């Protein structure tokens, strides 16, 4: 859980 | 979300859209495993609503999503409709979500976890960007 | 007036209960947690979605979007259901169903 | 009719996007609006028919 | 969605006062309006559900 | 009626209000005898609608009115929904109107009657007084 | 806006088909009769009500409110279903039912 | 028919 396969990008 | 920014598609794979039977989005929610979604009690979800998983662009008719029926709604019986306290509901899916690159679960904390004031966290959704 | 088509995100800080109560006073109850007042705001259509924080590297559900400023002001605290106060109920419900 | 039928629609503090009906006395009929999900006022109905049975003609 | 979903509601030339639904693309949902009873345009529905099934998201 | 004037209460005793089941007024009509009302075809009347006779002030709850159920709707089969020609429907009441000081019938012409251009006539109703 | 609570009336003249067709042209069909353009207008909610004229001391249904200016202009002819063209159908319907 | 018990008054 809690580990996205596509990483988020946050400014 | 006011003054937020567009997410990288698929990068919040537990985020679901709760929609009525016509496709109208009224609330978000989070997958916690392949069979269960957590959302707010005040969303008032019923078994006529649907959980849409894997979505990014609700205006894209061609995006590949999972439209999942709800078998049973579990509103926390302590939800206080006056004070809004205990604002949580669980949705049991009638058919399991199929996990993938764009669909998977968020972790849940332990009841004793401390998340310190000032921690940078993140919230996501399709709510208004201007009131 | 209408929702964005594409999923939005925002980073924002958790607030202490004391600092949250400086604005909302006694409306802040024991299964609520505050975040924001930082130039972003949850708003109509976000309810029930996640407020996540990292725990040992994994995104963990700390809040559920619940309520706040009735014009979605970005300088007042957003209020979220406090998942640590509710997760025993979550686990019990799953175990029984 | 009840005076609550004359009040403007009330979205409230919660952040949902729920379609409800309110009676609009200037137009003489019920209209949709978006309700936030908590703290509804009484001019707030789940169907146009409920709304018009309760407030029609106010 | 069909472009007729983006057209303003059309009351028409007849003199009835009939409640119908139209999709309001600025708001993102269907709203009531008063229809005159003849020469309806296509953004004109007898229920909110019909309207949202046909135009929702336009 | 735009730029009309208020009628003397009860002085147009054939004038009925056609209302849906919640009481919403959508068209007028005229009693032609105790069992029948004439109205326009484009009003789209159904047997779920009701005929209200004896009304003056739709905002008065205490006025003595007769709310009459509709047994059957007879729309003229020649009504042309493109040109609006032949715009007439008859309503057969399931219960007779009770004629009285404020409820009674309008007369019908003969098919060969001439009404000359320039004749002063009268129209009545609860339509908008300002568009 | 909203309709008046109290029943309204207006006096107005019948128009010749020729004069009516000066505004509406070929939209005027054989079971229509025109009246008004005289400073009053039928409007939304009036449809299906009466247009009556005196005949030997008694009020007689000559028209049924039907259609007209889409803003209820008082200087254009109102159009009514022409009862003389439709009353044989009325009597036949009554006799059979 | 056509004769109201309450007489209309018209300007």
């Amino acid at each position: 859980c809690g580990v996205p396969a596509i990483q988020p990008v946050l400014s | 979300i006011v003054n937020g920014e567009e997410a990288v598609p698929g990068s919040w794979p537990w985020q679901v859209s709760l929609q009525d039977k016509t496709g109208f989005h009224f609330c978000g929610g989070s997958l916690i495993n392949e069979n269960w979604v957590v959302t707010a009690a005040h969303c008032g979800v019923t078994t006529s609503d649907v959980v849409v998983a894997g979505e990014f662009d609700q205006g894209s008719s061609s995006e590949k999503i999972q439209k999942l029926k709800i078998a049973k709604v579990f509103k926390n019986s302590k939800y206080n409709s006056l004070t809004i306290n205990n604002d949580i509901t669980l949705l049991k899916l009638s058919t399991a979500a199929s996990f993938s690159q764009t669909v998977s679960a968020v972790c849940l904390p332990s009841a004793s976890d401390d998340f310190a004031a000032g921690t940078t966290c993140v919230t996501t959704g399709w709510g208004l960007t201007r009131y | 007036a209408n929702t964005p088509d594409r999923l939005q995100q925002a980073s924002l800080p958790l607030l202490s209960n004391t600092n949250c109560k400086k604005y909302w006073g006694t409306k802040i109850k024991d299964a609520m947690i505050c975040a924001g007042a930082s130039g972003v705001s949850s708003c109509m259509g976000d309810s029930g979605g996640p407020l996540v924080c990292k725990k040992n590297g994994a995104w963990t559900l700390v809040g559920i979007v619940s309520w706040g400023s009735s014009t979605c002001s970005t300088s007042t605290p957003g209020v979220y259901a406090r998942v640590t106060a509710l997760v025993n109920w979550v686990q019990q419900t799953l175990a029984a169903n | 009719r009840p005076d609550f039928c004359l009040e403007p629609p009330y979205t409230g503090p919660c952040a949902a996007r729920i379609i409800r009906y309110f009676y609009n006395a200037k137009a003489g009929l019920c209209q949709t609006f978006v309700y936030g999900g908590c703290r509804a006022k009484r001019n707030n109905f789940k169907s146009a028919e409920d709304c018009m049975r309760t407030c029609g003609g106010a």
